[PDB]
């Protein structure tokens, strides 16, 4: 009975301990996504961003009731 | 209401105040409940506009279904009554019914319960909170049996502040609930239904788990 | 490299893709109408080599949605071969099929039985251009295939041997193509059981034969058969959605869709069985014009369940005014209500 | 030892469950910051649009009744 006990513990705690694992790895994979995404905005937005400056600078440069009621 | 033939078009009364309505997805059918005593539950065809439908005395002593949905399915209607202990009862409208086909009552602890929503990807799924407590809901119409659950948030779930919540409803394609804060935030729920092992034993009815909290505003 | 579409030169790009290759604007324009009106940029994540999947659950996932998509374009373009043969599209037929072809080599491999239905495919646009000794190729490879199939079913063998009579139909021995359609008759009929609209396409081929041989009786005995078999099928659907339509309603009412529950090709070919049926009906042997008042109801029931309306209502007006004539009322009030049913869908 | 060994096992097992529950809710909190910093870039692209425009342009009812 020992000896089940010991080997109930461990096939338990290494299948739980995988699943852990793997539902982090999991979790990783739309951790991941979503970085990747975000860092393609940010760049591509701060470049958009920037030459919004340029050609609105540009563009200023360039450019250059009552009596009822009563 | 007509806004361009500047017209209206009514529907006749009640024993109390109408106390909430929902209109079918395809806006073929509206229903709605009154407050206080003797409270009917009665539902109507849009477009003759002069129709007819009842479930008479649908509850003794509640007073009057204080929120209710119906299936965009439109198979089914399902309501929350006014009571100190509230009800939850099933309704195949479509049939000339007057009885609930499956009931349950739910302890006071959860609240007010007022707001109820149907699934659109389901016809065995409603959700309704409180201010102050969500519960998910599903029907087993071959066991005969509505199950519940209305698990307890808490600080711990985050470490954050998430206060007093609104609404809830089925979310777009995944297998999830959302819930509306007044704190700026969204909930989110994960349903989980019996394991196989589980389904030789009770199989306790689908469970729902806190996954996420995010603040929005 | 190649075209892949004839395995002349890639003398061009084809700019729609990138992917594919062309022997020049023929097979360029070809194969853009073939395979590019029908899926056109689905083959690009076909042709995309993978980067890592970097786990066995990646490489598993990645392979089985790949693979299980490869499989239903290679599907699909397979109808698609099937429907330009009955269109008489022979031109359009050679890439799809060609395409279905090398695709089945790449997730099958050459020597799979899967290979045989584009292989025969390929046999049936080659008699289509008159390619005889090509269309033997492809079928000494089925047989091959076929002789040493371990598992090739009632359906496949009767595939094989409807395409080997059309191919000696192609040649000169009328009693090969007896032999040969005889079998895949057989075949269909204890695979599909006897009253299937294949075992029907199969007492067609039969019937054109009888009536090259100008053998009257048995060629209309086989037309009526065919017949029968399209009439009791269209009836299956016809009746069944108007008996559910009828059957009950609750106030929440319902409407019923109309359906063929054809293959599109299959309903190509319907249309090409039932009138050369009809044709040859009235040349054999006008005397029974009641059997060309059954293929007009044949016609006009498919041509409801499509809503080819203008030839649903054409046919079963010439049913009717036949009809009158020559048939009892049962006949007259079917076919007024089906053109009723026509008229108010 | 059989005992002790197995005694000090599930304590050790106890703890990895502990740590395991504590990276869950870490990921968590990461997915949170995500979310956030993808609706604070979204919006940041909607000003972009506006202006260009310009350089275009350069070149009581009531009482009634
Ligand atoms: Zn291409
Ligand atoms: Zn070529």
């Amino acid at each position: 009975h020992l000896e089940r006990n010991l080997a109930t513990l461990k096939k338990k705690v290494i299948k739980e301990g995988e699943l852990h694992r793997t539902d982090y790895v999991r979790i990783m994979q739309e951790n991941v996504s979503l970085i990747k995404e975000i860092n393609e905005l940010r760049r591509e937005l701060k470049l958009t961003r920037s030459q919004i400056y340029d050609l609105e600078s540009a563009l200023k440069v360039s450019k250059k009731q009552e009596e009822t009621g009563r | 209401y007509d806004v361009v033939r500047n017209t209206q078009y009514h529907l006749q009364g009640h024993p109390n105040i109408i106390s909430c309505l929902c209109v079918s997805e395809d806006r073929r059918w509206i229903a709605t409940a009154d407050e206080g005593p003797d409270c009917l539950i009665i539902i109507w065809d849009s477009f003759t506009g002069i129709p007819v439908h009842t479930i008479f005395d649908s509850c003794p002593e509640g007073n009057g279904m204080r929120s209710i949905a119906i299936t965009r399915d439109s198979k089914f209607l399902a309501t929350i009554s006014d009571s100190a202990t509230q009800k939850v009862c099933i309704w195949k409208w479509t049939l000339a019914v007057e009885t609930p086909a499956c009931t349950l009552e739910l302890p006071k602890e959860y609240g007010f319960q007022d707001n109820l929503v149907f699934n659109p990807a389901n016809n065995k799924e409603l959700v309704s909170n409180s201010k102050t407590q969500a519960i998910y809901y599903c029907w087993f119409e071959d066991k005969g049996i509505l199950a519940h659950s209305a698990p307890v948030l808490t600080e711990k779930t985050f470490n954050k502040l998430v206060g007093k919540f609104s609404q809830s409803v089925f979310h777009l394609k995944l297998p999830q609930v959302l819930s509306a804060t007044k704190e700026g935030k969204l909930v989110v729920w994960d349903i989980h239904y019996p394991s196989s092992t589980s389904s030789s034993a009770i199989s306790a009815f689908p469970f729902i788990k806190p996954r996420k909290l995010v603040h929005l505003q | 490299l190649s075209c892949e579409v004839c395995e002349a030169p890639a003398e061009r790009m084809c700019t729609a893709c990138t992917v594919t290759y062309y022997c020049g604007p023929v097979h360029q324009k070809a194969d853009w109408d073939s395979i590019h009106a029908k899926i056109c940029q689905l083959l690009i994540p076909l042709r995309t080599t993978m980067p890592f999947y970097n786990s066995e659950e990646e490489r598993q996932h990645g392979l089985q949605q790949l693979q299980r998509r490869q499989k239903h374009l290679i599907e699909f373009c397979y109808t698609v071969a099937q429907k330009y043969l009955f269109e008489g599209r022979h031109e359009d037929a050679v890439p799809a099929a060609l395409h279905s072809l090398r695709f089945r080599m790449n997730v099958h491999g050459l020597s799979s039985v899967e290979l045989v239905p584009a292989y025969l495919l390929l046999a049936e646009a080659s008699l289509g251009l008159g390619r005889i000794v090509q269309a033997e190729e492809y079928l000494s490879q089925a047989q091959w295939t076929v002789l040493k199939s371990t598992d090739c079913s009632n359906a496949t063998h009767s595939l094989l041997h409807r395409n080997l009579g059309l191919l000696y139909i192609a040649k000169k021995n009328l009693d090969e193509a007896r032999y040969h359609l005889a079998n895949d008759i057989y075949f269909a009929s204890c695979a599909y059981g006897t009253e299937d609209i294949r075992t029907s396409g199969g007492y067609f081929h039969l019937a054109n034969i009888f009536y090259g041989l100008k053998k009257m009786e048995l060629a209309d005995t086989l037309y009526t058969k065919v017949s029968e078999i399209w009439y009791t099928y269209l009836n299956s659907h016809y009746q069944a959605l108007l008996e559910a339509r009828s059957q009950q309603t609750d106030l929440l009412g319902k409407q019923f869709v109309n359906d063929t529950g054809l293959d599109e090709a299959q309903e190509a070919e319907a249309i090409r069985i039932l009138t050369s049926t009809l044709i040859i009906q009235e040349s054999t042997s006008t005397k029974a014009p009641q059997k060309s008042i059954l293929i007009l109801k044949t016609l006009s029931i498919l041509y409801y369940l499509m809503l080819e309306c203008s030839k649903a209502k054409e046919y079963a007006m010439k049913a009717l005014s036949l009809a009158e004539t020559y048939v009892s009322e049962e006949e007259q009030r079917f076919i007024q209500e089906l053109l009723s049913v026509i008229s108010a869908e």
